[PDB]
Formats: C-alpha cells, structure tokens, sequence
C-alpha cells in the first residue's frame, strides 16, 4: 500500500 | 482533552519561508501517523503531507514536494511543517491531522483535527481601511463601506453593540489590490431616519484602526 | 484517484430523509472516509471504512457503497446537521484526495429580495476611487442574478459580490454587489442602475440613481 500502509505503531 | 493545538500562522511574503507547530495532547502521539491537510478561503480539503509514528517514511503533495518539510519530535508531542517557497496558491489554513488508530496493513481515516491556523501569502503591507459611509436614501437600508485593508480581519459593530437585528456584516473580497473590502449593513425603519442615530463601529486591530462612522441620510 | 461529489448544494428540511453522492474514478475498494464541516471550523469524521460509525456519531448517518460509488444518508435531517459534507480517498498506493464537497442548507419558502443601491458617498470621492454598493435584503434561495448598467449599458468585470451564510432567525440569504470604478471614469457617465433577478421577482427589479441628484 506504500504510503497508504498503516503509519501507527 | 484529547486535542491538536496548532501555531505559526501569519502574513508571509511570497518566496519566503514559514515553520507551524502542532501540539499534541491527551494520547500517545509517538505511536501515531500525522498529517496536514490544509483548505484555501472558500474551496475544499487537501493533502499536505504525511509522518510515519517514528518519523521514518514522509510522503507529500505534488503541489508541496521539495518546498515542504514534515517532521516531528516525540519528546515533545509536536508535528512540524517547514514550508519554504511559499506563493500564493499555499494561502490557506492549515491543519495538523491523526490518522484513526487502525491494526492491520492499512492506514486509516482522518480522526483528529486541530483548529486550524491560518497561512496568508501575500506581499501586501499591513494598512487599516477607510470607512465610508452607505446613507439611506417602510424599511431603509444603510451601512459603512470598509475599504483598502490588509490583513484579515476586521470587526464591525452597530452603535456599540445595541443595534445587532436586521445586520449584515459582509465576508471580506479579495480586491486586485491585494487589499481587502467589505460593507456592513443594516435594516431600519425609515420612520427612525431622523429620530435614532446610527454609528458603525469599525475595528482593524493589525494596525490599530478604530473608527466610529456616524451614517446620516442624505 | 479524482473524488467527484453531486450535488454541489442542496436544500432540504429538518425530518428530511437526505443522500449524498460521491464518486471515485478508479476503484478504492471500501477506503472512503466522510466528513462533516460547519463554517469556521475543522472537519469531523462521520464515517470510516466506507460504512463504520465514527465513535461519537449519532445514529442517523450511515454510508455504503464499495468500488466507484458511494453514499452518505442522514435518516432524519436536523437543525445541527446543516453543513459541508466531504467524502475522501485513502485507497492504498492513491494518497489521499477528497471530493469538492456538497453543501446541506435550510429549506425554506421563496422570499423576494428587497434592493438598495449606494452611490459612492463624498469622502470616498474626495478619497480617489467610487464604489457603488447594490444589497440584496434576506432572500431565498441563494441563487440570484446582479447585473451592472451604466449609461443604460451592461458592465461586467468591474464588480465583485458577497453573500452572508444562511440567517439563523429566518434561513435567508443577503447578497451585496460592490462595481468599482475611479473617480475619473464614476464621473464620465451618468445613469448607475444595479438589475435583480431571483425566481421570487416576477420581472427583474431594476434600483438606479442619477449621478448628483
């Protein structure tokens, strides 16, 4: 998904 | 409180460079994704820029890529945006932006949002406006025309805030200038033309203007 | 992906039962988010996941739709939900956009617009520059045509209009329209005529003042 991959942790 | 607390926001010059803060509260900003999203007077939403929860993946705008900077410092809750080559189509207000917290591979919608601070792209010099009179001529209308004012906003009361009924005080127009311009209005009776006294009371606090307008029918 | 969102505007009543449409150009699967947006304010999510209940959201909004289209229903409109409604992307590899928007106003019963007309008063002719000032008073709806003739001649492009969002008391709308000239050019014509046309108006109402009067 690159930039629309999950950001959290 | 579990909120978004940006800063930073003004006039800049266009060419020149700006750094807005975000400050974080009330949740455990270090494990999410950040955003700014901004939106220009009277248009929509759109993207900015993205941080990863540890600052290790940015993504950005088309519109912003190479003059704009996200970043973060987890120490300290904030989310940053250094914008550099500022020009007129960044004039907007900004928001600093969570992503809902999702597990899986995907991210998530836009959960949280700041208030909002206001970014004015304009090469224009602080100027307070000139009040002009609108006279009348059963029910008149007069009202104070607010003209050649940088930057935003201007506050315009009726006969110091005992005239609020029948008040129409206009969204500021961009003028070609690169000044701003409004009308303040009111509906009366024409039966109080020669009776009442009607005083618009104009305040320009970035310049420290303020006028009290006595509007007479002709 | 382009998000595209119909109608831009629409009017509708408290109890009315209202579905927003947006549209996606490329499919984003069910990675649609809708947002609510009132007049100086941020946006609040309503909807995630195409059709997930934001935690706070009261029970009459719901979405769905997956692929291209996609809806947003308020089962029962009301008074607080009179606001800019904005669907957004977050399909993988596609960033995030958002549709244009769609506004939901106040339905009301057609009110005419009463019209006034300035002429430039005398300090801001001594000052330089003439603005005349046309006012639309408390109409509905907002739709509303303000034609500029001087010298009996229509103008265009010398003028910039203004209207206030919609009146909380009465749910009307008021429209000014400001044609600025230079002193010099105000004081070569003589007739200054501001036209109104709304659907309220059975014939356009024309207001007009003679330069000097």
């Amino acid at each position: 998904a690159n930039p629309n991959a999950n950001p959290n942790a | 409180q579990v909120q978004l607390v940006e800063s930073g926001g003004g006039v800049v010059q266009p060419g020149r460079s700006l750094r807005l803060s975000c400050a974080a509260s009330g949740f455990t900003f270090n494990t999410y994704g950040m955003h700014w999203v901004r939106q220009a007077p009277g248009k929509g939403l759109e993207w900015v820029a993205i941080i990863w929860y540890d600052g290790s993946q940015k993504y950005y705008a088309d519109s912003v890529q190479g003059r704009f900077t996200i970043s973060r410092d987890n120490h300290k809750n904030t989310l940053y945006l250094q914008m550099n080559s500022l020009r007129a189509e960044d004039t907007a207000v900004y928001f600093c932006v969570r992503v809902r917290f999702s597990v899986g591979p995907h991210g998530s919608a836009f959960d949280l949002w700041g208030q909002g601070t206001m970014v004015t792209v304009s090469s224009a010099s602080t100027k307070g406006p000139s009040v002009f009179p609108l006279a009348p001529s059963g029910t008149a209308a007069l009202g104070c025309l607010v003209k050649d004012y940088f930057p935003e906003p201007v506050t315009v009361s009726w006969n110091s805030g005992a005239l609020t009924s029948g008040v129409h005080t206009f969204p500021a127009v961009l003028q070609s200038s690169g000044l701003y311009s409004l009308s303040s209005v009111v509906t009366v009776p024409s039966s109080s033309l020669g009776t009442q006294t009607y005083i618009c009371n104009v305040n320009h606090k970035p310049s420290n203007t303020k006028v009290d307008k006595k509007v007479e029918p002709k | 992906v382009q998000m595209t969102q119909s109608p831009s505007t629409l009017s509708a009543s408290v109890g009315d039962r209202v579905t927003l449409t947006c549209r996606a150009s490329q499919s984003i699967s069910s990675w649609l988010a809708w947002y609510q947006q009132k007049p100086g304010k941020a946006p609040k999510l309503l909807i995630y996941d195409a059709s997930s209940l934001e935690s706070g959201v009261p029970s009459r909004f719901s979405g769905s739709g997956s692929g291209t289209e996609f809806t947003l229903t308020i089962s029962s409109l009301q008074p607080d939900d009179f606001a800019t409604y904005y669907c957004q992307q977050y399909n993988s590899y596609s960033f995030w956009t958002f549709g244009q928007g769609t506004k939901v106003e106040i339905k009301r019963t057609v009110a005419a617009p009463s019209v006034f007309i300035f002429p430039p008063s005398d300090e801001q002719l001594k000052s330089g520059t003439a603005s005349v000032v046309c006012l639309l008073n408390n109409f509905y709806p907002r739709e509303a045509k303000v034609q500029w003739k001087v010298d009996n001649a229509l103008q265009s492009g010398n003028s910039q209009e203004s209207v206030t969002e919609q009146d909380s008391k009465d749910s009307t709308y008021s429209l000014s329209s400001t044609l600025t000239l230079s002193k010099a050019d105000y004081e070569k014509h003589k007739v200054y005529a501001c036209e109104v046309t709304h659907q309220g108006l059975s014939s356009p109402v024309t207001k007009s003042f003679n330069r000097g009067e």
